[PDB]
């Protein structure tokens, strides 16, 4: 049970934002271009 | 819009205009108003006049 | 003025579409959506909007 | 006049499907057991 709720926690994790506009680096890149793009992803790498 | 190499300013704050053809968006609202030339700079966020 | 909300998107980027492919790793961006996977057809009901 | 609304009017929040979850969304609902109206006419 430890085991399974620590990992729940890791993946449940990866739907934070840590300030950035978005959770999901992929519309990130999508939409913006590199060096506004990294500002964002800084953050998002920090939080991970 | 982007290579009409008419307009004076153009800049995009949420996304990029170069990669702005490729988005998908739910709804766009369009406001149109005439105003002088030193005061164009006061269109923009977090700005004061 | 754009926006990202939860409605499905109405106003989109303007690009000719493809065919899909099925069973087989591809890259895809569904209207915005974008993603790499195997594309499989489902057998879950989705409520009609 | 007053009568009591039980476990009743709750929505879908959002569209994106989802299935055997337990998933919580902080949005306006209606209290269980709350004091609503019962205008007769
Ligand atoms: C609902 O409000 C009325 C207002 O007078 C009150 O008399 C009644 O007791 C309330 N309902 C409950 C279950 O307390």
């Amino acid at each position: 049970n430890q085991n399974a709720q620590a990992l729940n926690t890791l993946v449940k994790q990866l739907s934070s934002n840590f300030g950035a506009i978005s959770s999901v680096l992929n519309d990130i890149l999508s939409r913006l271009d590199p060096p506004e793009a990294e500002v964002q992803i800084d953050r998002l790498i920090t939080g991970r | 819009l982007y290579n009409s190499a008419s307009f004076s300013t153009f800049k995009c704050y949420g996304v990029s205009p170069t990669k702005l053809n490729d988005l998908c968006f739910t709804n766009v609202y369009a406001d149109s108003f005439v105003i002088r030339g030193d005061e164009v700079r006061q269109i923009a966020p977090g700005q004061t006049g | 003025s754009f926006e990202l909300l939860h409605a499905p998107a109405t106003v989109c980027g303007p690009k000719k579409s493809t065919n899909l492919v099925k069973n087989k790793c591809v890259n895809f961006n569904f209207n915005g959506l974008t993603g790499t996977g195997v594309l499989t057809e489902s057998n879950k009901k989705f409520l009609p909007f | 006049a007053y009568t009591n609304s039980f476990t009743r009017g709750v929505y879908y929040p959002d569209k994106v499907f989802r299935s055997s979850v337990l998933h919580s969304t902080q949005d306006l609902f209606l209290p269980f057991f709350s004091n609503v109206t019962w205008f007769h006419a």
